[PDB]
RNA sequence: CGCCGUUCCGAAGGGACGGGCGAUGGCCUCCGUUGCCCUCAGCCGAUCGAAAGGGAGUCGGGUUCAGAUCCCCGAAUCCG
RNA sequence: CCCGGUGAGGCGGGGGGGCGAGCCGGGCUCUCGCUUCUGGCGCCAAGCGCCCGGCCGGCCGGGCGCGACCCGCUCCGGGG
């Protein structure tokens, strides 16, 4: 049933044999300056010995604790723009014939109430652009005995409030029913951040050579290890 | 609050601030000589110098070459009395910040 | 989507069209090169009377900014006479003399008789 | 004293080279995968006299291993080169005259 | 004729009716058809002498 | 003030055929239009630089006091 | 930080294939991975697998993978 016309014409992609195919070159592209800049700035955070104060933001909350955290931080979002008006209306018709506990946003307010010991839990975004804004909060929390935790994403911390990005978030008070969930989190957080603050304040990051240049050293070391592994007999 | 970032930006000889000032200086050294910044790098020093975070306020980052002001004259030859034979070690009367 | 070429070329984005909220100038400027401003006066010199008589043409001192097309279409409006061809030249005086040669059937001597020059 | 003739040569405008009738910079073929792991074969189209230069140049013509196109290159002609000769380039190229290899 | 006069002439006035007509001489045409068939032929001989070696060895 | 620099530290192409989607005008048949993706695209540097370089295509005869390969007659020719 | 090159085109490890030293079909050292008689041609996919889409398993017409190994943190090199 096969047709004797449909020949099979294989190409030889050897050197000088036939024109190389339209391969993939996403590795060898000449990128724009801004792309190459941020792509090789992410490498300096792997080559440079990063002090522990900045390195303490890589050890972040896991992927299972994060969900339950934002689950609890969804019952205490601030009010919208429309709910702000509709409260002025329900207050109007209240006048004609308590404030609920909610989240608390911003560094200038979280720090000022961590000093006042008003907070019960602090969430910090792990990728603040100028890190100086939250370099100190870890130590100020450990010092005051406030349970803090670093969360991955100032754009996901920023959906709790109705803004683009946020930096920190604080649970001052919670309702009765959710006080159990808050105490079931404060435990698993304080045992991960405040308890081991000694070993967090000492852990330098970065300082890791590129794989192309760690394989050139693992190979030479291998040759000198298999030397003693083969010359002894 | 800002008073933490303030006292932090005074230990420029520390470890964290000598790492940050160095990755910042490296990244700045790769961009153009005069380019607009998205947001104030130092938000505190900017408030202190009058930057309210509202529309209309713009932040430009700009780099200037350090060193004094060599006198713009032909090869050497500043024709005059020996008093004004100086070309090399001269200094400019406006700070590099005023030139930025 | 693999990168087939090692040159990142700028992607083409979308480009809108001017939808202004108010026209800059209020009114379109009227055409100051009217069919009347484009023809000042004729010539009555025996260098042009031999053109009218023999060559069946006319000689106008047209505006200097006028094409042979504007002239043709501006004698076919002021005088209603189909035109064979137009030959312009800028005089040393500065004005643009124009020799307009009328269609075969139309008689210059008898269309200059009308308008006055004869 | 006047700027000596030796000093007047670094500015140019008179002492610049006369690069009008020259045929191009005589350079080897750029290094690619072929030239780095095998060999690439080209022919010699002609041998021209470059002005202001004692050596002759040779238009060696390869074909791009990535596009459908015949690339020309201006080498300096080793002695014994003739036209229609085959010139190979790369690591696995054989060792005779006009055969650029590492 | 001059280059820009070629837009006037008809194709028969610009090419001879042959493979590579009016862009290559006939001698180098026949002397290229030859080399083409001959080189592909030797490529076939070598192709044969390849598996002829692989058969015994 | 500006100078340097002319492919050099650059996201440097606003284009094309075919296809798919959308709209439009009329023998709304069949082409044409423009909107959106898909596919494809090298270049090599904006621009200026020669009335002697390159550069398609007009010749005869007549005529004016002064203009003619330019006007008149008669024969062609290039480009779109 | 500097230099050279290029339309930043196959870099570094790992796997897969073939040849020889070897131990007795199985693990290692190796290396290669397809172009040298000629002044020829060489792209814009053959092929196998997988799916979908209209008209009557059958005409027509699309898409995906292999072909064209996977994974990576600097485009490759040379300085430092
Ligand atoms: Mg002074
Ligand atoms: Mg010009
Ligand atoms: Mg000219
Ligand atoms: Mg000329």
């Amino acid at each position: 049933v096969v047709n004797p016309l449909f020949e099979k014409r294989p190409k030889n992609f050897g050197i000088g044999q036939d024109i190389q195919p339209k391969r993939d070159l996403t590795r060898f592209v000449k990128w724009p300056r801004y792309i190459r800049l941020q792509r090789q700035r992410a490498i300096l955070y792997k080559r440079l010995k990063v002090p522990p104060a900045i390195n303490q933001f890589t050890q972040v909350l896991d992927r299972q604790t994060a969900t339950q955290l934002l689950k609890l931080a969804h019952k205490y979002r601030p009010e919208t723009k429309q709910e702000k008006k509709q409260r002025l209306l329900a207050r109007a018709e209240k006048k004609a014939a308590k404030r609920p506990p909610v989240l608390r946003a911003g560094v200038n307010t979280v720090t000022t109430l961590v000093e006042n010991k008003k907070a019960q839990l602090v969430v910090i975004a792990h990728d603040v652009d100028p890190i100086e804004l939250v370099v100190f909060l870890p130590a100020l929390c450990r010092k005051m005995g406030v349970p803090y935790c670093i969360l991955k994403g100032k754009a996901r911390l920023g959906r709790l409030v109705h803004r683009k990005t946020c930096t920190t978030v604080a649970f001052t008070q919670v309702n009765s029913e959710d006080k159990g969930a808050l105490a079931k989190l404060v435990e698993a957080i304080r045992t991960n951040y405040n308890d081991r603050y000694d070993e967090i304040r000492r852990h330098w990051g970065g300082n890791v050579l590129g794989p192309k240049s760690v394989a050139r050293i693992a190979k030479l070391e291998k040759a000198k290890a298999k030397e003693l592994a083969t010359k002894l007999g | 609050g800002y008073k933490y970032i303030q006292e932090l930006w005074r230990k420029k000889q520390s470890d964290v601030m000598r790492f940050l000032l160095r990755v910042r200086c490296w990244q700045y050294r790769q961009l153009s000589a005069l380019h607009r910044a998205p947001r104030p790098t130092r938000p505190d020093k900017a408030r202190r110098l009058g930057y309210k975070a509202k529309q209309g306020y713009v932040i430009y980052r700009i780099r200037v070459r350090r060193g004094g002001r060599k006198r713009p004259v032909p090869k050497g030859a500043t024709y005059g009395k020996p008093v004004h034979h100086g070309v090399n070690q001269l200094k400019f009367a406006r700070s590099l910040q005023s030139v930025a | 989507k693999i990168r087939t070429s090692p040159t990142f070329r700028r992607p083409k984005t979308l480009r809108l069209r001017r939808q202004p909220k108010y026209p800059r100038k209020s009114a379109p400027r009227r055409n100051k090169l009217d069919h009347y401003a484009i023809i000042k006066f004729p010539l009555t010199t025996e260098s042009a009377m031999k053109k009218i008589e023999d060559n069946n043409t006319l000689v106008f001192i047209v505006d200097v900014k006028a094409n042979k097309h504007q002239i043709k279409q501006a004698v076919k409006k002021l005088y209603d006479i189909d035109v064979a061809k137009v030959n312009t030249l800028i005089r040393p005086d500065g004005e643009k003399k124009a020799y307009v040669r009328l269609a075969p059937d139309y008689d210059a001597l008898d269309v200059a008789n009308k308008i006055g020059i004869i | 004293g006047r700027v000596i003739r030796g000093q007047r040569k670094g500015a140019g405008s008179v002492f610049r080279a006369h690069v009008k009738h020259r045929k191009g910079a005589a350079r080897l073929r750029a290094v690619d995968f072929a030239e780095r792991h095998g060999y690439i074969k080209g022919i010699v189209k002609d041998i021209i006299h470059d002005p202001g230069r004692g050596a002759p140049l040779a238009k060696v013509v390869f074909r791009d291993p990535y596009r459908f196109k015949k690339r020309t290159e201006l080498f300096i002609a080793a002695e014994g080169i003739h036209t229609g000769q085959f010139v190979y380039c790369g690591k696995k190229a054989q060792l005779n005259i006009g055969n650029v290899l590492p | 004729v001059r280059p820009k006069v070629l837009m006037r002439l008809s194709k028969t006035k610009k090419h001879v009716s042959r493979a590579y007509g009016g862009s290559m001489c006939a001698k180098c045409v026949r002397d290229r058809i030859k080399r083409a068939f001959l080189i592909e032929e030797q490529k076939i001989v070598v192709k044969v002498l390849k598996a002829q070696a692989q058969s015994q060895k």
